[PDB]
RNA sequence: ACAGGUUUGGUCCUGGCCUUUCUAUUAAUUCUUAAUAAAAUUACACAUGCAAGUAUCCGCGCCCCGGUGAGAAUGCCCUCCAGAUCUUAA
């Protein structure tokens, strides 16, 4: 529909199943609904691991870099998937979250060590 | 240095054309200068040229 | 069922040859309904616990007919010999609980080579098999990869200066939090 | 200059030894049936419609490419120790583009340990079937490719269907493809079942494997018992092409024998069951020269 | 159909079997033929048979017939650039007109292949969505992934109710 | 219905009778057997070498019911119902 | 969601946002990592803009487009 | 879009002129627009409260 | 439609009605547990609660999501696009 503003954004459309998510990485308007109209579907992300224990992430890089060079904004999970794939640099939020997880482990090991004695 | 997958994309793109050059691909940073958030932005009307 | 281990021993027995013969088990079965056109959905289940639902199905009225993927002589009666498609439930007359099991056992006998079906001639996947591309072959490793350094210099955690720490501690007064040094390289387990 | 399978000097022999049996190539399958059509044809129009069916049976008898086992993909693009334990499962990323071949797709995997490596051969074709599916291929390995189901399908004499299933499922340069294609060739000659692959598109594969393994004893006597000497002389000729340095290839050069004696030369030089081959040759001679 | 002289020419198969695709320049086709004389028999049979086959595959090209205006049958193509292509037909047969028009202003087999090859690119196999545009709707139906809870119930350790019941205690 | 069924079933034209009245080979082209030209009836007697007139447009008496069934405009709910066996 | 003409809530009338706690030795490295990440993604964006420029200029007036734009008119004449 | 039975809506265009006249005639002056209650940190013109970090 | 019942002492033809198939709401009778999907009388009037915030002030968003089908035979599809928005020097 006609909008007053908005911008092209590569995001994840949560079109899936109950207790079973499945994201469609699409490039849509920022004023459009999540599962609504889009311009062109890029890829697909399966959050749940399959029988082989792999989270299937599918990226159409040839259209992703085209829309990025045309001016498409990116979301935080999209940049996270690109950083995990290696098409984009690793996100500072992923780096700091891994550091925080390491600090939580470093606190829990000392707590479990001081609990036994 | 480029990200790993994007660097391998160029390493496999230029290989198929017969380019034996093993030079390391670099990413330019001249036109990527960004002002900090304390830099005040102009308020005048931008003229389309 | 006395066999209970080999379902095909009943199909070649004399009690099957004098009862059914060269005709399928569903040849003499006629389904009763309300008009000339039967309902598109047959009976859901005709064996509810210990009671039989009146006139039983061809497979269900004879308890020695075991729906299994081993006895192909019983499974071929429910697959067309010419088109190779499985007959629907209103065709033969079995209840849906046995029709679903029949489709499952026919598939389990087809993926085991016990039942014949069409195997088309499929062309190979790719037109040209070239393992010389960089996608499948090894790529020249990075100078930081052959050295062991992170891909970007800002990936590792660098200790910030004390002047910048104090400049932040002056502007963010009142909302301070406890400091944290460099995170450990290896995260220990539980 | 080693003889390859795509060479015309071997394809011209394999096409000739395959043979044209229209009643076997254009055989009614188990698909959906339809009422046939009829049209009045003269003798020349009938011969034209027959030669059109022969030139179509050529494309039906297009040979599948036999290749060597591919090299395992072991390559690491990046190693990020920061992500040693942030995730339990591994992320598989696939480059999808209609304009690029499947041999040039980037199929990477970020392991939970933190390494961004290339996907193995067992994962690359699985994800390629996931995102570019083709009829006849399965995501998981089919149970029918186990050795007991293979033994049952060999006892039901369905080797042509086993081969048409394996070529459809696996890639020609994979490992399981070569494994099953060799395991069926170890059975068709153990039981002397070369008659099944006579007019199929898989005769040249087992011929080119038997000449590479020097297993020609039963394959010769079957072509002799089938009153096919032009196929056996060309089979020995293709053996002489494949093994140039050998007493069997050099004796025929130093003697200048005909196609009928090229079989005896191999039956005396490097034949395992040479007495059986020579007995079949005598029994074919004394049964053909008197009757015809 | 039953009504008419040749009922076969009023079917989708007869309209679809005509392989005459004009170029992007062709705009107007004026056919001028007569209804008498043994010469214009080929033009009359062309107007009777092939005109619907051309108009089916050229819906945007205007086609206008004129009867008993000029003593000689002809065609007149009006292109986008302004060029008028005059075609004379006096003793040509029905098929010769079709092959001559496909020779002068048509689309080659190489031209017609690439358009459908580019149209095929629109439907991508790796995309997901409705059955009208894509091949798969719920990723659950992939043979390797997690089944579709509308068909196979999920285990107890994976449901959000059990998760919020563990988070409560 | 019975009289017309027997009349139409008795007024059939065998393939051999077609090949005799046309002096041409009657060739069956099965779909699942590819382009294989199976010959069902041979025109015994003088086999004419003159091909039949290849009509570019057949003037056949088509039927709207079969044209609808071929073009897929048969949206009736009684046409594709599941019924019992023979 | 609400509308520009919908009045705010009574319990939200006298409520202001409260900032969370800040770790300076983590906030500094996070800001510098943000800047070092955004400069690289900006360079990649400019490179992709250049690729789109090259593809658009090729598909408009390339050494392959001019050949067809000449040979079509040649065969037409 | 373009239909033969479209109606000549004049009130919608009159209200645009009225609102455009009101925007310049009752334009709030910046002195009272940027006013500030230093006790409650609330703007008297708009009615918004200043952030906690600006107190 | 693979059709069937029904006009008449009876037969044939024409011709309408109904039955047999599938789906949705309501009502009656009956009813044990789970998973999934959907919740649909009302453009009649609403008590009460929540649904637009963020931010070192400025500013930016505030029927955007979501809701409904009253009006309009409205419209489907196809050209040209002013204007608005995102990144750039264009
Ligand atoms: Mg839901
Ligand atoms: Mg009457
Ligand atoms: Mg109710
Ligand atoms: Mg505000
Ligand atoms: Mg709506
Ligand atoms: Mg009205
Ligand atoms: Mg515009
Ligand atoms: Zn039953
Ligand atoms: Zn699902």
């Amino acid at each position: 529909r006609a909008y007053r503003g908005g911008h092209l954004t590569i995001r994840l459309a949560l079109g899936g199943c109950t207790n079973r998510p499945f994201y469609r990485i699409v490039a849509a308007h920022s004023k459009c609904p999540r599962d609504g109209r889009f311009v062109e579907q890029l890829g697909s992300y399966d959050p749940l691991p399959n029988s082989h224990g792999e989270k299937l992430v599918a990226l159409n890089f040839d259209r992703i870099r085209h829309w990025i060079g045309c001016g498409a904004h990116l979301s935080k999970p999209v940049e996270k998937l690109l950083g995990l794939s290696g098409f984009y640099p690793l996100h500072p939020m992923m780096i700091t979250n891994a550091e925080r997880l390491r600090r939580k482990r470093a606190r829990e090991v000392l707590l479990a060590s001081q609990k036994t004695d | 240095p480029y990200p790993p997958l994007l660097r391998a994309m160029i390493l496999a793109q230029r290989q198929k054309y017969g380019d034996t050059s093993t030079e390391e691909p670099m990413l330019n940073l001249e036109r990527a200068r960004i002002d900090p958030w304390d830099y005040p932005a102009k308020l005048e009307a931008k003229t389309k040229t | 069922s006395p066999y209970k281990d080999e379902p095909w021993k009943y199909l070649d027995s004399e009690e099957y040859q004098n009862r059914y013969g060269s005709r399928p088990v569903w040849a003499d079965y006629r389904r009763n309904h309300k008009g000339g056109i039967p309902p598109q959905r047959t009976r859901k289940m005709c064996i509810r616990g210990n009671k039989v639902a009146g006139n039983p199905c061809p497979i269900c009225r004879d308890q020695k007919l075991h729906v299994d993927f081993r006895n192909v002589k019983l499974l071929e009666q429910f697959v067309c010999a010419h088109t190779g498609i499985i007959f629907h439930a209103p065709y033969t007359g079995v209840c849906m609980k046995q029709h679903k099991k029949l489709t499952q056992a026919i598939q389990k006998a087809r993926d085991h080579g016990l039942l014949r079906y069409h195997i088309p001639q499929v062309e190979p996947r790719d037109l040209d098999f070239s393992t010389t591309h960089g996608a499948v072959s090894s790529t020249p490793p990075a100078p930081t990869l052959v050295s062991g350094d992170p891909w970007y210099p800002w990936y590792s955690w660098k200790q910030p200066p004390e002047r910048e720490l104090s400049r932040l501690r002056r502007l963010y007064q009142g909302r301070l939090r406890e400091e944290s040094g460099p995170p450990p390289e290896l995260m220990p387990e539980v | 200059r080693k003889p390859t399978f795509m060479d015309e000097e071997v394809q011209n022999i394999l096409i000739k030894m395959t043979g044209l049996d229209l009643q076997k190539i254009f055989k009614p399958a188990l698909q959906e049936l339809k009422p046939p059509t009829y049209k009045l044809m003269t003798q020349a129009q009938l011969e034209e419609a027959t030669k059109q069916a022969v030139e179509a049976a050529k494309v039906r008898l297009k040979m599948p490419p036999v290749l060597e086992e591919r090299a395992p993909i072991n390559d690491v693009l990046a190693e990020d120790k920061i992500l040693e334990g942030t995730e339990t499962a591994k992320y598989v990323f696939t480059d999808i583009s209609y304009s690029i071949p499947h041999r040039e797709r980037f199929i990477v995997v970020r392991e939970p340990s933190g390494t961004l490596r290339k996907a193995s051969w067992e994962e690359r074709d699985r994800m390629i079937q996931v995102y570019f599916p083709r009829e006849g291929r399965r995501i998981l390995t089919p149970v029918i490719f186990k050795e007991e189901n293979l033994q049952t399908m060999y006892s039901q004499d369905q080797h042509v269907d086993v081969l048409n299933l394996c070529v459809a499922q696996f890639e020609p340069d994979s490992a399981e493809y070569i494994k099953i294609h060799h395991h069926t060739y170890e059975d068709i000659d153990k039981c002397g079942k070369y008659d099944l692959l006579r007019s199929t598109r898989h005769f040249g594969g087992m011929a080119w494997y038997f000449v590479n393994k020097k297993k020609i004893d039963g394959l010769l006597i079957d072509q002799i018992q089938r009153d096919l000497v032009s196929d056996a002389t060309s089979l020995v000729h293709l053996y002489h092409i494949l093994h140039p340095d050998g007493q069997s290839a050099q004796e025929a050069k130093k003697q200048g024998a005909e196609g009928l004696h090229l079989i005896k030369v191999f039956a005396k030089t490097e034949a395992q069951k040479g007495a059986y081959i020579e007995l079949t040759l005598q029994a074919y001679q004394e049964a053909f020269i008197t009757h015809s | 159909p039953m009504k008419g002289r040749f009922p076969i020419r009023r079917t989708l198969q007869y309209l679809g079997q005509g392989d005459v695709v004009f170029k992007d320049s062709v705009k107007v086709m004026t056919v001028n033929y007569n209804t008498h004389g043994e010469l214009g028999e080929g033009a009359r049979k062309f107007v009777f048979f092939n005109i619907p086959q051309i108009q089916y595959k050229n819906p945007w090209v205007q086609i206008t017939m004129f009867k008993n205006m000029t003593p000689s049958p002809f065609l007149r193509f009006y292109l986008d650039s302004g060029e008028q292509v005059l075609v004379d037909v006096e003793s040509k047969s029905n098929k010769e007109i079709v092959e001559h028009i496909r020779k002068i202003l048509g689309k080659n087999e190489e031209t017609l292949e690439k358009e459908e090859q580019e149209k095929k690119q629109l439907s991508h196999p790796a995309h997901f969505g409705p059955r009208k545009y894509c091949l798969r709707e719920c990723m659950c139906e992939v043979e390797g992934q997690v089944p579709c809870p509308g068909l196979v119930p999920l285990p107890k350790e994976m449901t959000g109710k059990y998760k919020a019941a563990l988070k409560a205690t | 219905l019975t009289r017309g069924l027997f009349l139409g079933l008795s007024r059939q034209e065998t393939h051999q009778q077609l090949a005799d009245k046309k002096s041409l080979h009657v060739v069956e082209f099965r779909e699942e057997c590819g382009p294989l030209p199976i010959v069902v009836a041979s025109p015994q007697g003088a086999l004419r070498k003159d091909p039949e007139p290849e009509d570019e447009v057949p003037d056949i008496t088509l039927d709207w019911e079969d044209v609808k069934a071929a073009q897929g405009m048969k949206r009736s709910v009684w046409s594709g119902l599941k019924r019992a066996a023979t | 969601r609400k509308t520009r003409h919908d009045p705010p809530a009574k319990s939200k009338a006298g409520r202001v946002a409260t900032p969370p706690a800040v770790d300076p030795t983590e906030f500094f490295v996070l800001t510098e990592r943000y800047r070092q990440y955004r400069q690289t993604v900006r360079a990649l964006r400019l490179e992709f803009m250049s690729e789109v420029r090259k593809k658009l200029h090729e598909a408009r007036a390339g050494v392959q487009a001019e050949r067809k734009a000449q040979e079509d008119a040649a065969e037409h004449r | 879009m373009a239909r033969k039975k479209v109606r000549p809506r004049l009130i919608a265009e009159l209200a645009r002129r009225v609102r455009a006249l009101r925007e310049q005639r009752e334009r709030p002056r910046d002195s009272q627009r940027y006013a500030l209650d230093y006790e409650t940190m609330m703007r008297p013109h708009s009615g918004n409260r200043l952030p906690m970090r600006a107190w």
